[PDB]
């Protein structure tokens, strides 16, 4: 692999050269909000940025040198986290708000049209207000992003090893992003902690999500894409 | 095979 | 509070003396006996993990209701990252008891439990492989606690979490570790509580199940703490 | 009115 032999500015430039585009939501602030239509926008986008998270994926050093059978399954148990911390992400200047598009801004009020999501909405928020509160930088983000790309599916497989050496590499990149920032080394190791115990609630929040998207794809209200079907049935 | 398998060679 | 002001030394030496007791499970099987026997197991392990919850530093400085939120949220990664942990020295077999080591397939006499039964052996090797330490097992079960509910005084919680990230990389540092490994394995440690939490809301489900199944009788406490996942 | 509280209170 080439990704050993990256330094951590390298990483860096790799992995912000390699983000998603923020796209736009069908949103018409015309329609009255229905729960099938409030549904339909929120999975549409993320159909949409599902094409480019895979794209992403590709571009995420040591990603390519995994087969083909390792990628998908990488992606299949981390898609919907990759979603969430990229919601977050750009919430994070929205204070109670969640931003999943720059046309389409929401309050946990909006979430009350679809239900169950209210709990998600709320979770949501209080990662992006953790964030936010953590004063999250944006080359650290895209350092936790590729951690969950890699770490959310290695429990569930010598290809492991490459994984957890490119990991342990975005380890020293985390760190180097901390002591470049005149952190010490007890805040170093402090903020790097803080930073991946919020994966946990990450995980969390993508285990509800699924099963709220299961119980709207049982009710058949919202029409769900082929793409965001095969990653459901993934979980199951 | 899957749309995912599909998406991800090229 | 009081837990700020320990040494790291001292963090080990509370967490290690806070330890709870390893207990025995009642002394052909079906789907009724089995899951009679694991919930039976884990109830009695509860009342331990709530006096031994105690006896983490800086627990009982929280209010009653805020460590009745951190217990109901991480009671079940509690009893999964000690299962695995008495696991580690049984290859493929996850010691629930000591009169009660089972192996994936015993775990296929109870439907869907093979799934949970596989994630927490895939943990207990994770373990193993990296060597983990009782020391080191002691600081993340405490994170578990306080980390797990925190996002749903939450200063000191996280001022706390801080200092089991302290006592973790004075325990790697003490082994010979390098400042790069110390952090390598810190970041290696902490991952897995993603997995365990992963592995918990599988075992909330399925728990869930069972108790409409009315496949077992599950007590009454382990009955309210599944109800606090709504 | 749990089982929780009083566990934790004694
Ligand atoms: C719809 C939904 C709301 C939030 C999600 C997760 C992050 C995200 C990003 C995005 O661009 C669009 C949608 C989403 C998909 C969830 C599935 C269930 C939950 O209620
Ligand atoms: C019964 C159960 C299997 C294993 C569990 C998880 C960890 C644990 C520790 C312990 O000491 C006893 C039982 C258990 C409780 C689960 C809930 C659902 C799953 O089927």
């Amino acid at each position: 692999s080439l990704a050993l032999s990256l330094t951590a500015d390298q990483m860096v430039s790799a992995l912000l050269d390699a983000e998603p585009p923020i796209l736009y939501s069908e949103y018409d602030p015309t329609r009255p909000f229905s729960e099938a239509s409030m549904m339909g926008l929120l999975t549409n986008l993320a159909d949409r940025e599902l094409v480019h998270m895979i794209n992403w994926a590709k571009r995420v050093p040591g990603f390519v040198d995994l087969t083909l059978h390792d990628q998908v399954h990488l992606l299949e148990c981390a898609w919907l986290e990759i979603l969430m911390i990229g919601l977050v992400w750009r919430s994070m200047e929205h204070p109670g708000k969640l931003l999943f598009a720059p046309n389409l801004l929401l309050d946990r009020n909006q979430g009350k049209c679809v239900e169950g999501m209210v709990e998600i909405f709320d979770m949501l928020l209080a990662t992006s207000s953790r964030f936010r509160m953590m004063n999250l930088q944006g080359e650290e983000f895209v350092c936790l992003k590729s951690i969950i790309l890699l770490n959310s599916g290695v429990y569930t497989f010598e290809e492991k090893d490459h994984i957890h050496r490119v990991l342990d590499k975005i380890t020293d990149t985390l760190i180097h992003l901390m002591a470049k920032a005149g952190l010490t080394l007890q805040q170093q190791h402090q903020r790097l902690a803080q930073l991946l115990l919020i994966l946990s609630h990450i995980r969390h929040m993508s285990n509800k999500g699924m099963e709220h998207l299961y119980s709207m794809k049982c009710k058949n209200v919202v029409p769900l894409s082929d793409l965001l079907l095969e990653m459901l049935d993934a979980h199951r | 095979h899957k749309i995912l398998h599909r998406l991800l060679q090229d």
